[PDB]
């Protein structure tokens, strides 16, 4: 058996979203499509913020991501900012 | 059901040596709760727009181009866009 | 707490 992530070269989990999003009867129905389209972006915006982040720690002299470096990276981003709002510690 | 190993997959492939503790994760998966949520009543909102009973690649397409600000947008895009390509060529 | 520990 081979798992809608692994053919669409992700990580996130497309059936875990599929059900999410039938689950939340956004619409009558799901296409095959929509769940990979919604983990890609998922995944996208998770690297984007662990990138971000990661170099944080590094600056901050650390070998682990704390709130405090995502709260530093998030509000030193405007886009970041602008999506994800305030992180609040 | 978390996005959390999901999460630390992705951080170890952008950072293989850093580590994360547990509130930075949560604020992780926060995030991504928050983003699928927005994303999905904006499909919903298009999806009554079109008169359409499903929420296609289309209405996520969309949904990532008004929600998103404009360069996370454009890169969001062309990683779904792709994912969805290599998907229907497996 | 859980917090501070590692994930």
């Amino acid at each position: 058996a081979t798992s809608r992530s692994s053919k669409a070269g992700l990580q996130f989990p497309v059936g875990r979203i599929a059900r999410f999003l039938k689950a939340g009867k956004y619409a009558e129905r799901v296409g095959a499509g929509a769940p990979v389209y919604l983990a890609a972006v998922l995944e996208y915006l998770a690297a984007e913020v662990l990138e971000l982040a990661g170099n944080a720690a590094r600056d901050n002299k650390k070998t682990r991501i704390v709130p405090r470096h995502i709260q530093l990276a998030v509000r030193n981003d405007e886009e970041l900012s602008k999506l994800l709002g305030d992180v609040t510690i | 059901e978390t996005y959390k190993i999901y999460i630390f997959k992705v951080l170890k492939q952008v950072h293989p040596d850093i580590g994360i503790s547990s509130k930075a994760m949560g604020i992780m998966n926060s995030f991504i709760n928050d983003i699928f949520e927005k994303l999905a009543q904006e499909s919903s909102k298009l999806a009554r727009y079109n008169k359409k009973p499903t929420i296609t690649s289309r209405e996520i397409q969309t949904a990532v181009r008004l929600v998103l600000p404009g360069e996370l947008a454009k890169h969001a895009v062309s990683e779904g866009t792709k994912a969805v390509t290599k998907f229907t060529s497996s | 707490d859980a917090d501070e520990e590692d994930f």
